[PDB]
RNA sequence: CCUUGUUGCUGUGAAGGCUGGCGAAAGCCAGCUGGAGGCGGCAAGCCGUAUUGAUCUGCAAAUCAUUGGCGUAAGCAGGGUA
RNA sequence: GAGGAGGAGAAGGGUUUCUUCUCAUAAGAAGAGUGAGCCGGGUCUAAGCGAGUGUGUAGAAGCAUGAGCGAAGGAGAAACAGGUUGAUAUUCCUGUGCCUGUGCUGUCGUACGGCAACGUGUAUUAGCUUGUCGACACGAACAUCUAGACAAAGCAGAAACACCUUUUCUGUUCAAGGGGAAAAAGACCACUGAGACGGAUCAUCUGGCGACGUGGUUUUAUAUCUGUGACCAGGCCUGAGCCUGGUUUGUUGAGGAUGGUCGUCCAUGAAAAGACAACUAUAUGGCAGCACAGUCCGUACCAACCGUAUCAGGACUCCAAGGUGAAGAGCCUCUAGUGGAUGUUUUACACAUGUAAGGGAAUUCGGCAAAAUGGAUGCGUAACUUCGGGAGAAGUAUUGGUUCAAUUGUGAACUCAUUGUGACAAGGGGAAUCUGACUGUUUAGUAAAAACAUAGCUUCAUGAAGAGAGAUGAAGUGAGUUCUGCCCGGU
RNA sequence: CCUCGUCAUUUAAAUGGUGACGCGCAUGAAUGGAAUGACGAGAUUCCCACUGUCCCUACAUGUAGACUAGCGAACCCAUUU
């Protein structure tokens, strides 16, 4: 809700800044063999637990 | 007033509790709700607060007294002795 | 005595000791200032009500930003507003004692 | 018929949320709030209210002019008229029989 | 099995809470006082009022609490200790006041504040004074005979509030109200109607006890239930009591 | 245990009071006023008697329909504490 | 269908919100978005928790005292209208304000009045002491105010017209701050001097400790005015600006606010921070202008929460129109909001429902299920009873529309093709026996009961207390009425 | 227990109900005994009203079901029946 703490609010903004793709140039890199990043989640499927 | 035969200030309970222990809390409820005289002022405007505290409504005096009258048997009797005891 | 802290505001909690030599010019006007910020959204803040907006130091206060301001760009400030963002950056918005000046400076200062 | 939204606060109908409703130069039937009224001295002897003082919360009450917090006598807010004229002529009576059971 | 209710009811958590007291009552230490009666009122736990009154030591006023007895008034001057006069709710060393007299609120001890006699309705009477050993026989509300000092001190009246009982409580929630605030279990469900595991009177396709119910006194804590160490049981009458001053 | 929130419509008509009549008295009879009660019929709600109804690869690891019980109070509930 | 499938907050979620593009779609990618002295946190204290110190322990636990902590719904200085974005707004912009402190310049001050009830005067710090405010249960009736809703008249625009109609619909606004009545309800002051008697309430009641009367003093709302104009409706033109209105009266009325009364209780219904008055000393103090200051953290959105989910379940609160009717009941409408596995007339057996000749429980363990009765008004009401009740006992009759009388009691006439609480809503009743006195509680998920509880009755132990025999604990029986015989051999 | 005890009443007909009787396998007095009122979603018998419960079934409505487009599982299984 509206009402948060300092503490709560900087685990959210930590929370959304990781939350992204592989940008697509490094795809192009001879030595990198990644595919997808496993560490993704959705708001539908997961619990981040700062409550 | 006083549209019963017996039943009195308990009539408030219909058909319920014992006969025996309705005319046992009678005699309680009426002393309870009366005026009563005061000692200071004379007037007829004495009422209970809440037990063994008593309170004119008038001149503001309050008293210590019994649970439902404001004298009770011993006091009546013990205060005679207190007088003699001065002489 | 020891507590969780939870519900507290500040995050640092702890008294800072003396030091034997000290950093040259500590939390100064040029470390408190990041860069003034020029897109549609800020322009017409300038064109309309004579304010500037900027991103600023996550350890500055509004009696730091009037400061800083008044020493590297010159003009004098009314009011300093404060705005904790959800990408992690404290906005300030400056407005200034008269308006008009806004366009003079964020044209010298190449922000618009 | 308008109706409300609570502007601030809570809707848990409190003594401190108290809120009545408005019209406004616009034509909107809106909520406002409402301060918690104030009672005013008690004499220290019977317990009535005095006369020739205000009825304000504390704070309130400490910005008026001091002519609204006492009345002009030997206790000023404090006691009541009646209760001053007993004051007077106990210490009066109490000093004289002093004065006699002195002298004889 | 498991630990019985008595004994689960004696542990902290569950003592009385004094959250809402007046202050400890009790007389003032000082040899010779005047009091006013400032305020009478009723206390949370306890049926027979309370009296405020008020006391300077040193130049200070300070304040004490007193039990009631009945015919006070708030206003009324009051006198404590030594040279006090013998009038209803003065305050008086116990060899000064008259055989057949009736008394309140007495010290066991010099200075110990007052116990005794303190629930409502209740009195002392005045047996004996023994001129040698500067003793006072008093005869206390259960029957019993006490021997005191005649150093002690005591109140000069009733204690207010008697007659309290004579109104029965015909309903559940009466009784509710004057439990509230006590530490006997309220309601109290029966031993009988537990399982063997909860109660020694549990247990069986009828509901009986099926040991003798007059237990001995030195018998262990949590089967300690029923009638301890009784010397008699049943309606019939007793024998003559043996009375010394 | 501490701090709070939540009573709308109706029936019956106790204690106390005023008039009129009857009586030597004590105190009896009418009409009106008043509004008590873990008191009646219901609403919002809280519950769980019957159909041994529906469902039983469910909408659901206990739900749904009609029918029922209480509803001015040993009633229901949030947060803090043991 | 206003106890909404409407509009908002809390707990919980955490970008789900806004723009663009792509299908990959309850799917992605890239950007953008949350602004405060006056709103809430940071303060005070409840029940309570506790570092350290003392005592103890192999170390612990425990016990005594006690810094600090403990409520986003208890106490708690000061703000409101109107505008603006794609997305924020009592936070931004315009206007008018307020609280707490600081500094300059002017301008005044060092006391009086009334028999009194008390008034005039914007007034400094500091301290004892005494008191007040903060600061408080439930229930009932009666006043007064404000939202709201009606009805007439005026104007402006709409709807409807094969016929009829001045029929019908929508509008008619005024914040915080400043100034301010009459009224009603209570206190009190001066004169006066009252009874087998006057005054007064819906109800209690009230007076020589001073009634009625005649003149005053004071406490508590609201209407009204200002708030420098904003905002709304309509017309004319238009890639913009002008012009015209926003006027009068009556009835009712809270599910909000306030006031003084009355009732109930073996139940009498928080603290503290922070304030104020009197008394004593001490005095360069009041007001007007102008200027300066007020840090830190929260602020988007939810139909997106917990149940493995896009789950008929669960989940703390606020606002609330017209008709019918006793009624935020059911039924119907205005404001605001809403919806998809496709076609086919589709047997039998189902699941939700309707109706039935003659008979009327013959059915079945058992009237299980269904039917029948139903609101209001009147007449008339038994055994038994703790005299309160039984009791809506039972049993019977009436009820629509129209046009009149009469004013709360109701009457009378005329009228209709099955009759009238027409739909919706809405008791079946009696005679007996076993059992528990009554309202209440229980096996969350096969048992709601005769089981548990309960008031009352009886027994037992104690003079120890932060408690003191009308007390504090332990058992048994189960309201009331009427009784409670005999046995101490065994344990 | 014997037991569907005997006698009366209720029915056309009573292993039922109520009223009487009592050497009671094995009733009984706060392990509480006995007679009533008011109140039970408590157990039991009868009467009036009422009816598709039944004689003895018939007709009609909505929603599923049959057939059709799009989407698309599970229990179970030595198997030749
Ligand atoms: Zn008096
Ligand atoms: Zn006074």
């Amino acid at each position: 809700g509206s009402i948060k703490t300092r503490r709560i609010k900087v685990q959210l903004v930590s929370a959304l800044k990781k939350n992204r793709c592989i940008p697509q140039w490094k795809r192009a890199c001879p030595g990198f063999k990644q595919q997808y990043n496993f560490t993704k989640r959705s708001w539908k499927r997961k619990t981040l637990k700062a409550c | 007033s006083r549209k019963t035969k017996k039943v009195g200030i308990t009539g408030k309970y219909g058909s319920r509790y014992g006969s025996s222990l309705k005319r046992r809390a009678m005699i309680c409820m009426n002393a309870q709700s009366k005026r009563y005289c005061c000692s200071f002022c004379g007037k007829t405007t004495v009422k209970r607060e809440v037990i063994g505290i008593w309170s004119c409504r008038f001149c503001g005096k309050k008293v210590s007294g019994g649970a439902y009258v404001p004298i009770t048997n011993q006091q009546v009797e013990y205060k005679q002795v207190i007088n003699r005891m001065k002489m | 005595p020891k507590l969780n802290r939870h519900k507290a505001s500040r995050l640092d909690k702890k008294i800072k000791q003396k030091k034997l030599i000290e950093k040259p010019l500590g939390f100064s006007s040029l470390d408190i200032i990041k860069y003034g910020i020029g897109h549609e959204g800020a322009a017409k803040l300038i064109e309309e009500a004579g304010t500037l907006t900027f991103v600023v130091d996550q350890r500055a206060d509004k009696i730091n930003v009037k400061k800083a301001f008044e020493e590297i760009y010159g003009e004098k400030v009314k009011k300093v507003n404060i705005n904790n963002t959800m990408k992690g950056v404290k906005k300030a918005y400056i407005r200034l004692v008269e308006l008009g000046n806004a366009a003079v400076v964020a044209t010298k200062a190449g922000i618009l | 018929v308008e109706r409300q939204v609570v502007r601030r606060g809570s809707t848990f109908n409190t003594r401190s949320n108290k809120r009545k409703k408005v019209r406004t130069p616009g034509n909107r039937l809106v909520f406002q709030d409402v301060k918690k009224k104030g009672k005013g001295p008690k004499c220290g002897q019977c317990g009535i209210k005095l006369a020739g003082v205000k009825e304000a919360r504390p704070a309130a009450f400490s910005r008026m002019r001091k002519s609204c917090r006492k009345v002009n006598r030997i206790l000023g807010g404090v006691q009541c008229a009646k209760c001053v004229q007993e004051k007077v002529l106990d210490a009066f009576l109490n000093a004289e029989e002093k004065r006699m059971k002195e002298l004889e | 099995g498991k630990v019985i209710r008595t004994l689960r009811l004696q542990k902290e958590h569950w003592k009385r809470k004094h959250h809402k007291s007046k202050g400890i009552v009790g007389f003032p230490t000082l040899k010779n006082c005047e009091a006013t009666v400032e305020k009478i009122v009723h206390e949370s736990g306890r049926p027979a009022p309370l009296a405020i009154i008020n006391y300077k030591k040193e130049e200070k006023n300070t304040k004490g609490l007193l039990v009631a007895i009945e015919g006070i008034y708030e206003g009324q001057k009051i006198q404590i200790g030594e040279n006090a006069s013998l009038e209803l709710g003065n305050v008086c060393p116990i060899k000064e006041i008259p055989e057949g007299s009736l008394v309140s609120m007495v010290e066991k001890k010099p200075k110990d504040g007052g116990k005794y006699v303190k629930s409502p309705g209740c009195y002392a009477t005045i047996v004996y004074h023994n001129k040698l050993t500067n003793q006072t026989t008093i005869k206390l509300p259960s029957g019993e005979r006490v021997r005191v000092t005649g150093e002690s001190r005591a109140l000069l009246g009733i204690i207010a509030g008697g007659g309290k009982d004579d109104k029965p409580l015909l309903k559940a929630v009466n009784a509710y109200y004057k439990y509230k605030t006590k530490g006997k279990p309220w309601p109290r469900v029966r031993g009988v109607a537990m399982n063997p595991v909860d109660h020694p009177h549990g247990g069986g396709n009828h509901q009986h006890v099926g040991h003798p119910t007059t237990v001995s006194r030195n018998a262990p804590v949590n089967g300690r239930v029923g009638l301890v160490a009784a010397r008699r049981t049943g309606r019939k009458k007793g024998s003559r009591k043996i009375t010394v001053n």
